[PDB]
C-alpha cells in the first residue's frame, strides 16, 4: 500500500505501508527513505498530529492518502 | 502585497503552512542576532518591543513561563514527545537553551500576536513558512531560520 507524505518546502515521498504499522513504524520507514529523524518528524493528518501508539488504521489513512510531514523547528 | 498573496494551509489548531521560493531581501529587511542560543528569543524581543536591550529576551521567556503554565498540555508539537509540562520548563527556561516552533506556538496565543518561522537557504532564499495563528504576515512577527539552528528578525519593507 503505498501513501504520500508531503514535506514544508513541497518535497512529497511515495511509502508502502501497512494499515497496521504504528505511527513510530511509518517515521522509521521515512528515516529509512530520507534520513530523517523520528524524534524530528511531526506527522499530520485530517486536521490532528498523530500519536506513536495509535496504528494507520486509527486515523482511518487508507490508500492513497497525503499526510504532512513537518519538522520540528528548533536553533 | 506579494507577502499577503501567499496562501497558507492549514494543517492543525491554527498552524499554517506555505513553500514559496523567494529572496528574503527583496521583500524583508534582515536584523542579526547574535550566536547566543538566546537568539530566538532575541528575535520576538527586537520585533515585539520598541527598545531592545540585551536582557529583554527574559521578558519572552517571562511570557513563555506563563504561557506555558496554561497552554502546553494542548499543543500538537509537546503531545508528539512523552515530556510532561514540568520536565520542559525546567530545561527552556535554563540560559542558552534553544527554541523554535513549540514557543512560537504557545506565544502567538499568549501574546495574541500571530508568529511566523521562515526556513531559510544557504542562498538566503525562503523555501518553507510557518505561520501560528490566524493573522496576515505583515500585522505578524516575522523569523528567519538561518542555518538549521539559528534564528534572526524581520521587518516588511
Amino acid at each position: 500500500m503505498q501513501i504520500f507524505v508531503k514535506t514544508l518546502t513541497g518535497k512529497t515521498i511515495t511509502l508502502e505501508v501497512e494499515p497496521s504499522d504504528t505511527i513510530e513504524n511509518v517515521k522509521a520507514k521515512i528515516q529509512d527513505k530520507e534520513g530523517i529523524p523520528p524524534d524530528q518528524q511531526r506527522l499530520i493528518f485530517a486536521g490532528k498530529q498523530l500519536e506513536d501508539g495509535r496504528t494507520l488504521s486509527d486515523y482511518n489513512i487508507q490508500k492513497e492518502s497525503t499526510l504532512h510531514l513537518v519538522l520540528r523547528l528548533r536553533g | 502585497d506579494f507577502l499577503d498573496s501567499l496562501i497558507w494551509e492549514r494543517v492543525v489548531d491554527e498552524q499554517y503552512i506555505t513553500n514559496p521560493t523567494f529572496c528574503v531581501s527583496d521583500y524583508f529587511e534582515v536584523i542579526r542576532q547574535p550566536g547566543d542560543g538566546n537568539c530566538f528569543y532575541h528575535s520576538i524581543a527586537e520585533l515585539f518591543f520598541d527598545v531592545k536591550t540585551p536582557s529583554s529576551f527574559r521578558k519572552v521567556k517571562e511570557h513563555l513561563q506563563l504561557a506555558a503554565e496554561v497552554y502546553y498540555d494542548t499543543e500538537p508539537e509537546a503531545v508528539g514527545t512523552g515530556i510532561s509540562k514540568d520536565e520542559y520548563i525546567k530545561v527552556a527556561m535554563k540560559d542558552n537553551e534553544w527554541g523554535g516552533s513549540l514557543e512560537a506556538s504557545m506565544l502567538s496565543k499568549h501574546l495574541q500576536t500571530t508568529i511566523i518561522l521562515w526556513v531559510v537557504n544557504s542562498t538566503e532564499q525562503v523555501t518553507a513558512a510557518i505561520k501560528f495563528g490566524p493573522g496576515r504576515v505583515s500585522t505578524a512577527l516575522n523569523l528567519m531560520h538561518v542555518g538549521r539552528t539559528h534564528f534572526d528578525a524581520l521587518r516588511i519593507i
